[PDB]
């Protein structure tokens, strides 16, 4: 029954409309859902705009009039110029009249703010179409009607605010460059009159709602108007005094003064400098006397969250930081301005104690600006000594967790570290004193807590490298000594676990100290080794992260023979490795072995390095040897989940060590390589035999997932070594041939759901590093993975996402390093290669789309480098316009805006080939064009026809002017892109001006 | 005690997935573009009594926009969503905010950067500053890993109720009823049980 | 001088972290229902044991039912750390409704221990 | 290195003993 309004052969029943609307906004459940679908269909009727003048006159529902204006909005922005000129004047007239009559009825003006704002925006859309060329008296008449009524004057400030927004703040995306400039110049020409009205209202007016609406418009004006309207008038005085006292006007006025602090200003005039000082002086004065004194506890105020306090304190932080970052030098020399300078910063100190993550980051950014300047600028830091001393405490007490998963906490820690490092350089003594004092109150329990000891330990660790080695040594000693005593002072593994971790974090941050005190460094490591036996949650993971963290920095001191030692300490670590790691989880054992590989790589004697490597790998190599013996004996053992897990952990240990050692890992790799690939084959057979006997569901089972883990870690190990190898002859002559024989056929002949995407990733690295040396191997890779992978991913954009990504990474590196492989493809396979590139264009997936566009660009360059030869001539004849049209399609379909830049680059390269005569053969067929026609003429002809059928609502003149500008600008990417954007605007509407494409000229 | 909440942002940013997680606990992997709007009541239990959100989950794709800003009428709070793996979605945040505060001139608004579970983050933390001058709360969130997935509603509840100490509390757990098998449904439940057993559980590699 | 839940009558027999799934038969798809603490609660006035599971942060109930002696924990084809079983009356989301649940844990040890406690509690309720 | 630190840190391993 509600679907009656969707029948236009009959008169629209307004009462039926108001019912559908009410059911949608106030209803619920099914009735709401039904009405919603009816309203959507009504609004999208291309004739629904004709019935808007009826709704706005005879409806009693504001939501219905709002929807009516939305229907008008679509019509004005997309099809205005298609109407008869009588409807344009009519629509204009009854939008103007509707606004006038809403402002005159004080009851409607008060209770229908949403519908009036919607009408003002609708009017603004008309202005963008019709003003000033077809409405030169709009601004003069607006200024006249403002004096006849406070309500109309207030509403005209809303109209001007919205106009300024649409012309200056949101025009870049929504208009052509020519149209944007036209309107910006039009508003600039008549602003002298607009400012006069605005300034008179502010100086004389008393209606607070009128004042606030005028200041909200001023906020938009300040984005673009010249500074003279601000400094050659009394408006700065008004903002910084009068309007800072009223809480109604205070919020907007403060935002206005923040923008004023960003105006383009000549930095050499002394009167202006005084004016900039003065409005800051007035503003701080009004805050101290009308809002709160500089001693006020803003942390407590913000937490109470009364009224708009939180917004005001946010806006004050933005104002103070913006002004001071630009102008604080104006306050630093004159002694009579010193109190103002420091009161402003004391407010920022108080603001910095607020518990609000994002506000703290705003003030922290300013503090960075300040302490960095005091670090380099002569004679400045003594001014801020008391500010800096308070800041040291604020930052130490609000220090956040370093990475030692939250990526918002990692960025903030590094920001805090930066400022605190600067603050330490500025006064090392004050920083040390605060930290020791803070540590004393951890020991007397007055401030003891898990949060407070962690925060202090992070702060202490963050300033590493700022003190002198002698002070650092005294400092580190006191801290560790005090922290160790704090550990005994506590009971319970929970307390002793917190303090233990903090102690190890601090020592891990001062490697300079550890490197100079061997006996200490040694004892530290031994404690970690004993902490690897403590089963308490977190200890073992801590012990291991600290060990490898210390090793990365102090590795040299583990590989040499230290005084009073009979062997390099690495040997002692390796001897007791089974005992040390006996209680660790697999992940933690691998980190340990990785840390040992870091040390071993410091030994540059090949013979001793390989011996250490052999000893480190003794345990996994003996387990390996044992399995390879019995695993081949009874291949069913690999169905034993215990053997599978053991194997996977042995391989993961080799991956860990290979990650640290890279090229030095080759000896160990050769020990397992040939038997590892045999294992890869045996595991493969079982996966295949399991899927044959159980179906595809077998791939989800723990048995098969464990078997595939083996294959994946084997590929990761080979990938890890090859990507770091320095001896590429051995890679090619020893590694590649057994590898390809082991993985390629297995990948090709498995069903889609059993193929490992890691094979593709592994091959990508092989091609990357030695691609130039195995042209036959690359060909073999394409034959085995290309067609069977493409058929997996060319039916939709969702299935096999990992294969999708790795597939185009592989084609990309093959196209870079061994383009000859594609020249060998049969014509039908090269056609699939082209199809696959364009298929990548159409992905929203960024991983795929970007590579697809790069492959296309690189392919064009590869072809071009071939010169005038048959293969290049045939490529252009077969695929030039396919790439041009496919590229144009994603440029204009509105679903691939993330790739605009690279689409534009590809299109500019394609167009420039024809206009530099880099294509030797005609791109047309003998028949369709006269003999001797230039490819330029045919290109513009093809594109003109292509765009005419794809965008039939464009005029032939538009298309012609767009292409003329586009081809003329194919050597200037920024201008090229601007012309494409202009085209993307014009295709959204009817009647685009073809001269807009002459903007660059 | 029900407040209208409008949820806006570019298509594919996770708005519907985010709401679904709060409604049923599930994580939807498929991208089925919202058509116009989808309204769902959402209730939270707090130390100040229960609060109800009438969530208007709108469409981000232009071709499915429906009534567009007509959905914002008389909203009392809002969430703007973008995708930290897609710069374009953050570039469009000022456009969604513009269209929103033109209809809802003074409401609490949360800005959410979704999908921080994805390693290859493209909109870095340092680049997200739009919320400062607009007085929006900001949260990194992931509807997949549940990182900060409750913060947007906790903050909004505290603004709508006017109590900065409002907390989510555990809804009461009534005693569950006693069970009695129906012999006329035994073979019916053992059928659906066999299908459930032989359907693999998703994300078997997740930590839980 | 003058100066200025509903599970308290119960007892926690077992607690474990787990993720709960429900089977959408009409879509042949497991769907998550909540991740949090799964508890076996013994009522002091009836000695009857129930499962009570709440989501993290929001603390909303995602499982609330008796550990009936009739229920039977079954393995899932793709998991060595989960159990599948049918539930004929769960009241986490309003009225009593029947579900085919799946619960997964952090390790195979928690899975077997859960089944151990799950069976101990079944005998408790049989009385 | 200060010799009293050693005495305190050598007991560090036995913190959990
Ligand atoms: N990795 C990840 N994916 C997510 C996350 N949230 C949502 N998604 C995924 O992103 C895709 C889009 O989900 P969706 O909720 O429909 O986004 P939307 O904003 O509602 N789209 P529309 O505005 O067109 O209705 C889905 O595949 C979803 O699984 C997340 O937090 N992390
Ligand atoms: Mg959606």
């Amino acid at each position: 029954s509600m679907e009656g309004i969707l029948d236009f052969s009959n008169d629209l029943d307004i009462a039926l409309l108001d019912q559908v609307v009410s059911t949608f906004y106030q209803g619920s459940g099914v009735q709401q859902k039904q009405a919603q679908e009816i309203l959507t269909k009504f609004q999208d009727n291309p004739d629904a705009w004709q019935k808007a003048d009826q709704i706005l006159q005879f409806s009693t529902n504001p939501q219905s009039k709002f929807i009516a204006l939305s229907i008008l909005d679509k019509l004005i922005t997309r099809k205005w110029k298609l109407l008869p000129n009588d409807h344009r004047i009519g629509i204009r007239n009854f939008v103007v009249g509707m606004i006038i009559s809403m402002c005159q009825d004080d009851e409607v003006f008060k209770t229908q703010k949403n519908l009036i704002n919607k009408s003002d925006l609708t009017l603004v859309q008309i202005l963008k179409q019709e003003w000033p060329q077809n409405w030169p008296e709009f601004i003069p008449e607006l200024i006249g009607s403002s004096s006849s009524s406070v309500n109309v004057c207030e509403n005209n400030m809303i109209v001007l605010k919205l106009l300024s927004e649409e012309v200056f703040d949101f025009s870049a995306e929504q208009m052509t460059q020519a149209k944007a400039l036209h309107l910006k110049n039009s508003m600039s020409k008549e602003f002298e009159q607009i400012f006069k009205l605005c300034f008179q209202v502010l100086e004389q007016g008393s209606s607070s709602s009128l004042i606030v609406a005028t200041l909200e418009s001023l906020l938009r004006y300040l984005h673009w108007i010249p500074y003279r309207y601000i400094y050659e008038t009394n408006i700065l005085e008004l903002l910084s005094t009068k309007f800072m006292t009223s809480p109604d006007t205070r919020a907007i006025t403060l935002k206005c003064l923040t923008e004023v602090s960003n105006l383009k200003i000549p930095q050499d005039n002394d009167l202006i400098k005084r004016q900039t000082v003065l409005f800051f002086q007035n503003t701080l004065q009004q805050i101290a006397t009308s809002v709160m004194p500089v001693t006020a506890d803003l942390k407590a105020t913000y937490a109470n969250a009364n009224g708009n306090d939180q917004s005001f304190l946010q806006d004050l932080a933005m104002f103070l930081t913006t002004y001071l970052a630009r102008n604080r030098a104006l306050l630093e020399s004159d002694e009579s301005l010193r109190e103002l300078l420091l009161n402003a910063h004391q407010y920022l100190i108080q603001l910095s104690k607020i518990e609000e993550r994002e506000l703290f980051k705003t003030t922290l950014d300013y503090w960075h600006n300040l302490v960095a300047d005091l670090f380099y600028e002569p004679l400045k830091k003594h001014i801020y000594e008391e500010i800096c001393s308070q800041l040291r405490l604020v930052i130490i007490e609000n220090m956040v967790r370093p990475e030692e998963k939250e990526s918002d906490t990692i960025q903030l820690y590094k920001s805090e570290r930066e400022v605190l490092v600067y603050l330490t350089h500025l006064n090392v003594i004050d920083t040390e004193e605060i930290m020791i004092s803070k540590l004393a109150r951890q020991i007397d329990g007055s401030e003891w807590s898990w949060h407070n000891i962690n925060t202090l330990s992070w702060a202490i660790g963050s300033i590493s490298g700022t003190m002198s080695e002698d002070t650092e040594k005294r400092f580190v000693v006191t801290v560790i000594k005090d922290l160790l005593g704090l550990c005994e002072q506590k009971r319970g593994k929970d307390n002793k676990a917190v303090v233990a971790s903090d102690i190890m974090y601090v020592v891990g941050q001062y490697p300079r100290f550890l490197k100079a005190h061997w006996n200490f460094l040694r004892t530290v490591i031994l404690a970690l080794f004993e902490f690897m036996h403590e089963t308490h949650e977190g200890v073992q993971d801590m012990a291991c992260d600290t060990f490898i963290k210390i090793v990365q920095k102090c590795k040299y001191h583990f590989v040499i023979q230290q005084p009073r030692e009979s062997e390099p300490f690495i040997q002692t670590i390796i001897r007791d490795i089974q005992k040390t790691t006996a209680d660790l989880q697999p992940q933690q054992v691998h980190t340990f072995y990785k840390a040992c590989g870091i040390i071993i790589s410091e030994e540059r004697s090949v013979a001793e390095r390989n011996r250490l490597l052999s000893d480190l790998m003794q345990l996994p190599n003996m387990a390996w040897d044992t399995i390879v013996e019995q695993s081949t004996a009874n291949p069913t053992l690999l169905l034993d989940s215990e053997t599978v897990k053991i194997i996977a952990n042995i391989i993961k240990t080799n991956v860990a060590v290979c990650t640290s050692m890279g090229a030095d890992f080759y000896p160990q790799l050769g020990h397992i390589y040939y038997n590892m690939l045999q294992l890869y084959r045996a595991v493969s057979s079982m996966i295949s035999a399991q899927v044959a006997a159980e179906g595809l569901i077998a791939t989800k089972t723990p048995k098969v997932r464990g078997l595939r883990t083996i294959k994946k870690e084997i590929l990761k190990l080979v990938e890890t070594y090859i990507s770091k190898a320095r001896n590429l002859d051995d890679v090619v002559k020893v590694l590649v041939e057994p590898l390809l024989n082991a993985v390629l056929e297995d990948y090709m002949n498995n069903v889609p759901d059993a193929r490992d995407a890691e094979v593709l990733n592994c091959m990508t690295t092989v091609v990357e590093k030695v691609g130039h040396m195995i042209p036959q191997g690359v060909i073999l890779i394409l034959q085995s993975v290309f067609e069977c992978t493409l058929d997996m991913i060319n039916k939709d954009f969702t299935e096999y996402p990992e294969h999708r990504v790795e597939f185009y990474k592989l084609l990309k590196v093959i196209n870079e390093k061994s383009f000859a492989a594609f020249l060998e493809l049969p014509p039908a396979a090269f056609k699939l290669f082209v199809d696959a590139i364009c298929w990548a264009f159409k992905h929203n997936n960024r991983d795929v789309e970007v590579n697809g566009l790069q492959i296309a660009l690189d392919l064009v360059k590869n072809i071009e480098r071939m010169g005038n030869v048959p293969f290049a001539n045939e490529f252009h004849k077969n695929y030039f316009f396919i790439f041009v049209s496919e590229t144009f399609f994603v440029l204009t379909d509105s679903d691939h805006k993330s790739g605009f830049s690279k689409q534009a680059l590809l299109l500019m390269k394609l167009i420039s080939l024809v206009y530099d005569n880099k294509i030797s053969v005609p791109l047309y067929q003998e028949a369709e064009v006269p003999q001797g026609t230039s490819n330029q003429v045919y290109l513009s002809q093809y594109l003109a026809n292509m765009l005419s059928n794809a965008f039939p609502h464009l005029t032939s003149e538009q298309i012609a002017s767009f292409l003329s500008a586009l081809t003329k600008q194919c050597k200037d990417l920024v201008v090229f892109k601007g012309t494409l954007r202009d085209f993307l605007v014009q295709i959204k509407e009817v009647g685009g001006d073809p001269t807009d494409y002459l903007f660059a000229e | 005690v029900q407040f209208k909440l409008v949820l806006v942002g570019d298509g594919g940013t996770g708005k519907t997935t985010f709401v679904k997680r709060h409604l049923t606990g599930e994580f939807e992997k498929k991208y089925v573009a919202t058509l116009g709007v989808e309204v769902h009541p959402l209730v939270f239990h707090t130390n100040r009594g229960p609060i109800k959100f009438n969530v208007w989950d709108t469409a981000g794709q232009e071709k499915f926009g429906g009534l567009r800003d007509g959905y914002y009428i008389q909203a009392q709070c809002a969430i703007i969503m973008f995708d930290v793996t897609s710069r374009v979605t953050y570039k469009n945040v000022p456009n969604w905010h513009r269209d929103l505060v033109r209809v809802c001139e003074n409401i609490p608004i949360v800005l959410c950067g979704n999908k921080v579970d994805i390693k290859d983050r493209k909109v870095k933390a340092k680049s997200i500053v739009f919320h400062r001058k607009k007085n929006l709360q900001y949260y990194d969130i992931s509807a997949k890993s549940n990182y900060n997935f409750e913060k947007p509603f906790l903050w909004l509840a505290r603004k709508l109720i006017g109590d900065p100490n409002l907390e989510f509390v555990a809804m009461p757990a009534l005693a569950p009823p006693e069970v009695v098998m129906d012999p006329a449904l035994a073979a019916q439940y053992e059928h659906d049980l066999e299908v459930a057993q032989t359907t693999a559980l998703p994300d078997e590699d997740d930590d839980l | 001088f003058e100066p200025v839940t509903m599970e308290e009558d119960e007892e926690v027999l077992y607690k474990v972290r787990a993720k709960l799934f429900r089977f959408d038969a009409d879509a042949k798809e497991w769907k998550e229902r909540g991740t949090g603490d799964c508890k076996f609660l013994k009522n002091k006035k009836t000695n009857k044991v129930r499962i009570l599971m709440r989501r993290d942060k929001t603390l909303k109930i995602c499982a609330n039912h008796i550990i009936a002696p009739e229920y039977t924990l079954k393995p899932n084809v793709g998991s060595d750390r989960s159990w599948v079983y049918a539930c004929t009356a769960d009241i986490a989301e309003g009225e009593a409704e029947a579900f085919t649940f799946a619960i997964r844990f952090g390790s195979k040890e928690n899975a077997d221990k859960f089944k151990e406690e799950f069976e101990k509690a079944q005998e408790i309720n049989k009385k | 290195v200060p010799k009293e630190l050693m005495q305190q840190i050598e007991n560090f391993e036995k913190i959990f003993t």
